[PDB]
């Protein structure tokens, strides 16, 4: 026949550049969940995400997750650059006992959690500009309190407030005080944001409660790689292309393995 | 569209013994499991969240575990106040209970 | 109806460890900052840290960044700090307060607070020896008369004289660390030079951490 | 904490409209990341999910139900009710009102929507019968 | 890093009387400084919090007030309630520090001390040790100073002291300072005295023995 | 078998652009991306960028960004590299590389380099 | 950018024994996935370069035997078994690790 309908069971290493998130997502690599300090400065054609990778640092959700996904792995790097941000009136590299970084409380590597500063909590006003020649992406989020009190106790400000605007674009986030279910002993919950800046743009942060800041931005790229899902176990094989399936050859004209493919292979035939 | 079992319906044990209870979603829902104890003339308790994450109050002999498809709740030691119906859920679909029974 | 309940004192040899408790009740505990402050006798307070019990998050005092690590049971309503590495310099009282916004975060509520002695000294029992009046002259207003009770570990020593029957006019001086280890402490009593005679006074001391009893007759000269 | 007590009658006739209301102690119903839902359980089907209600007004039903179901809340009383249409024997059920949520935590590699129902009521026995 | 210097460190007033606590702040603090009382037997209070908002169910004879480096607290004629030890604590940058703190202690008329002095029993010789001891008994201010004098010499760095807080029966004082010498070198030595100097003593007292006596 | 036959040699004034091409033949034009490489005697082998003839998606190696821009026409399996400004500087032999893998591929068949003199003589 | 550094302006390997090339680079090339990205290739005069070594210890389709390359952190070396007359050239180290494509200055060898 026409048609190639199995496949080895292995994603061949080469010739694709390919990155395995043995328990790591793209999202908690990026973040710098402390079992996920691994990849760093990474590169990858097609970074592979295991449905067994899991998150084990402080709860959170990524609205638009989607999108950042997709943008990151279209990147195709991880490549890091800390910022000298002054905050200056807050209390930085708070943590949570729900993150253990070492044997005491952590948190995102990636991400400096603003508290306050003895009895107060400036209106942080802090801006870094892009004076650089390639985009830029920052990853700060918004702590959700699990309570009033709470909110008080870590930020002095009994309703908080995230700005985070550029001169394309804004987003306004106002955190939802509120108990949730416990996930590793925490009702609290933090939500993830990104925001693009082109060059020559600027970066403004404004806040006076709340902040999940930024510690640095990661160099985009205009990359053409991809992410997968897939168990698929990666052996010392080439094949041209990938699907989650793992490896096919891609000299039959058309193929049904898969509907989703990577690299050089024939048109998807029901 | 989704659906899901729970098994065993009923099963026996006694103080202090080890006990699974395993419950099987009919497609990959991550860890999106929750699990719901109901003394018998009470409303269920909420046990654990996202099928491992036990919650306030709850004895750290409950354990759950799983992802994707299989998902199960064990109690490593059965206490007399244990004995209770069981219920996984997943969004609005619950279980059909394991009717945990004192030998 | 806020309340701070500490854990008991502690006695502990230099390089040991100890986890101070502090257990909360009357309020949410989740919500509110616990405190940590360190007092020792000459230097007044001093701040260690505290802790968020419902996130975990804590902050330490640049000054014992790593000498101390603090802990939340959430389930108990608990929180707990660890002394690591303890020694002589330590020994001190700790106490937990609570803090939060509505008394923009001084802490409002205290622990009874926990004493702890680091200290490499063995336990022993006193010794009992007699501060016999009219030293120099015979007789002369009120006399004085006590017994110095001297190298006992540890703290703390109860004295009395006559077992309670000359509980006026006695003063029980503070106990004072030598350079041995060993706290030396005294009792002295004032009484009518006439007493002295026709009345012998005895002085009682209890180390109850030795289970020694010892009572100790003074006579004058 | 929250507590939650639904009231309304035992006892309806066949093809009528059961009504319940359930009242929230200690919390306000216009929050805005709790939904409250009302549960049915009976014997020989287990809990069974008829629907939630969100202050904003969105609502969500499962269509095991042909749209009989209707959640709303009376905000300056702190009660949401239940009206069930064309009630038939098939409803007898107690019927719990549950506060809960929906999230969307990244918890493992796929995502999904995970929905609790963390607070029920003590249940009220409603009977649906001719007698 | 605030360090915070609070004066007067001994403080003698008595009940009606109104009295001023001076905090200062080796930097600017705005007007965050809380001021605590502690006293024996209880845990410590919360006066006053913010520079000047008293805490509830404080009475209200309890005044702070200041603003950036200095502060105050002052209290208003005093109860017998109110002698005790009070902390400021800045809560504006993040290592709270407290000051050293002032003790409040009940004024009275000034009180000479009844010195004794009191050779080393021979039981405690046996041992190997001699301790002499020189008592002031019932006296007033707390500012009592003694030095250790054995024959001509001056001795000093091998004696220790300790005074116990203020009787309640009569406000009065009493101290006690130990020293302690080796049997061999307290043989050396003839006669042992101490000399007590303390503010209601026209000329300092001594009181001194001759060794066997 | 697989070979990449490129222009002759070229010769055009400074300032002026020129438009170097890459036949491909042997093997499935669209399967494959395509680099280019600049060789100047002496001061090495420099890599210009790569693009995907499946949909033109190229990108370039910084210090090359709009100095050069390559396109491909899929129809006659031919790769086009078009130099823009052209100086003193940019007289060098290029080379269209074969790649094996996606972006980060590396070059598996180069083809017969061209060279290009920049000057009016 | 990672540089490469193919300090080799006279590498004298006299003919028929082994030949050694070393090419050292500013950052190591090691990546997550545990492949190290060295390439070797291989410019004979007046010719196209070729591919010799990709990655590292393996060949290209026509390359012999006689060609193995190894390394570690941020030092590689490039071993020929046999030099003949053909293996004169010059042998450009490149990485891609990191993009853009670094390449070194390149070894030309030389027989005695
Ligand atoms: C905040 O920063 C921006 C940009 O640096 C500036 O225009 C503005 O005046 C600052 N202050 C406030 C209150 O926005
Ligand atoms: C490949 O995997 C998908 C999803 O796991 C499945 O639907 C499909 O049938 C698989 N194909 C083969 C050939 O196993």
């Amino acid at each position: 026949e026409l048609v190639q309908s199995s496949s080895t069971g292995k994603i061949c290493n080469n010739p694709h550049r390919i990155l395995d998130g043995i328990d790591c997502t793209l999202i908690d690599a990026l973040l710098g969940d402390p079992h996920c300090d691994v990849f760093q400065n990474e590169t990858w054609d097609l970074f592979v995400e295991r449905s067994k990778a899991f998150s084990n640092c402080y709860p959170y959700d990524v609205p638009d997750y989607a999108s950042l996904r997709s943008l990151v792995a279209s990147s195709g790097t991880l490549e890091f650059i800390t910022e000298g941000f002054t905050w200056t009136g807050v209390t930085q590299n708070g943590g949570s006992n729900a993150c253990k970084r070492g044997p005491g409380s952590g948190f995102f590597s990636r991400l400096n959690w603003l508290t306050k500063s003895g009895s107060t909590y400036p209106v942080l006003n802090v801006t870094m500009p892009n004076n650089d020649n390639f985009d830029k992406l920052y990853i700060w989020g918004i702590h959700h309190p699990s309570t009033d009190q709470e909110q008080t106790s870590l930020y002095v400000q009994a309703s908080g407030r995230v700005t985070v605007s550029t001169r394309r674009s804004q987003q306004t986030i106002i955190p939802n005080i509120g108990s949730r279910p416990w996930v590793r002993g925490l009702s609290s919950r933090i939500s993830i944001y990104w925001t693009i800046v082109k060059p020559g743009d600027v970066l403004v942060i404004n806040s006076n409660g709340n902040l999940i800041a930024p510690r640095g931005y990661f160099k985009m790229r205009t990359g053409k790689s991809s992410i997968m899902r897939s168990d698929a176990p990666i052996d010392t094989c080439i094949s041209e292309c990938i699907t989650p399936n793992g490896s096919i050859p891609n000299d039959k004209p058309f193929q049904n393995v898969n509907k989703i493919t990577y690299g050089a292979c024939p048109k998807y035939v029901k | 569209d989704i659906q899901m079992t729970q098994t065993p319906s009923s099963l026996s044990a006694s103080v202090g013994d080890r006990v699974t209870i395993t419950c099987r979603a009919s497609q990959s829902i991550g860890a999106s499991l929750n699990w719901y104890q109901q003394k018998p003339g009470e409303a269920p308790k909420f046990l654990i969240y996202a099928a491992s994450n036990l919650q306030s109050g709850v004895p750290s002999r409950f354990s759950g575990s799983g992802s994707g498809t299989d998902f199960t709740l064990t109690i490593s030691s059965l206490q007399p106040e244990d004995f209770a119906t069981y219920y996984c859920q997943q969004q609005g679909t619950f279980g059909q209970g394991t009717k945990l029974e004192i030998k | 109806q806020v309340q701070l309940q500490q854990s008991g004192a502690e006695l502990m040899q230099p390089g040991a460890s100890v986890k101070l408790s502090c257990k909360a009740t009357g309020y949410t505990f989740a919500g509110y900052w616990i405190e940590w402050v360190k007092q020792r006798p000459g230097h007044g307070l001093e701040w260690i840290g505290e802790i968020l019990p419902g996130i975990g998050s804590t902050n330490y005092n640049g000054k014992f960044k790593g000498k101390a690590t603090f802990t939340a049971d959430s389930s108990s309503n608990t929180a707990y700090m660890e002394l690591s590495s303890l020694t002589t310099e330590d020994s001190a009282i700790y106490y937990c307060a609570r803090s939060g916004a509505q008394a923009t975060f001084a802490m409002d509520y205290w622990g009874q607070g926990t004493s702890v002695t680091v200290s490499g000294a063995s336990t022993k029992g006193p010794s009992v020896f007699p501060l016999a009046p009219s030293s120099k002259s015979t007789s002369g207003g009120t006399a004085a008369l006590g017994c110095l009770v001297k190298d006992y570990f540890p703290e703390p020593v109860t004295v009395s004289w006559n077992s309670g029957a000359l509980t006026s006019g006695v003063h029980t001086f503070p106990a004072v660390l030598q350079s041995s280890g060993l706290y030396s402490l005294s009792s002295v009593v004032t009484v009518p030079s006439s007493s002295l005679g026709t009345q012998t006074y005895i002085c009682n001391v209890n180390h109850k951490p030795s289970n020694t009893k010892v009572d100790k007759r003074v006579e004058p000269k | 904490q929250v507590q939650l007590q639904e009231s309304g009658p035992g006892l309806v006739k066949p093809s009528e409209t059961l009504s319940l209301t359930c009242t929230v102690s200690g919390g306000s119903v216009s929050s805005n990341i709790y939904y409250w839902s009302w549960i049915r359980q009976t014997p020989g089907k287990g809990l069974e999910w008829l629907g939630y209600f969100y202050h904003s007004g969105s609502s969500n039903y499962n269509p095991s139900l042909k749209s009989r179901v209707t959640i709303s809340g009376d905000m300056s009383k702190n009660q949401f009710s239940l009206k069930l249409k064309s009630v038939t024997a098939a409803d007898t059920a107690i019927y719990y009102c549950a506060r809960g949520g929906v999230e969307n935590l990244m918890l493992v590699a796929v995502i999904q929507e995970m929905w609790y129902f963390d607070l029920w009521g003590r249940g009220t026995l409603v009977t649906v019968s001719g007698a």
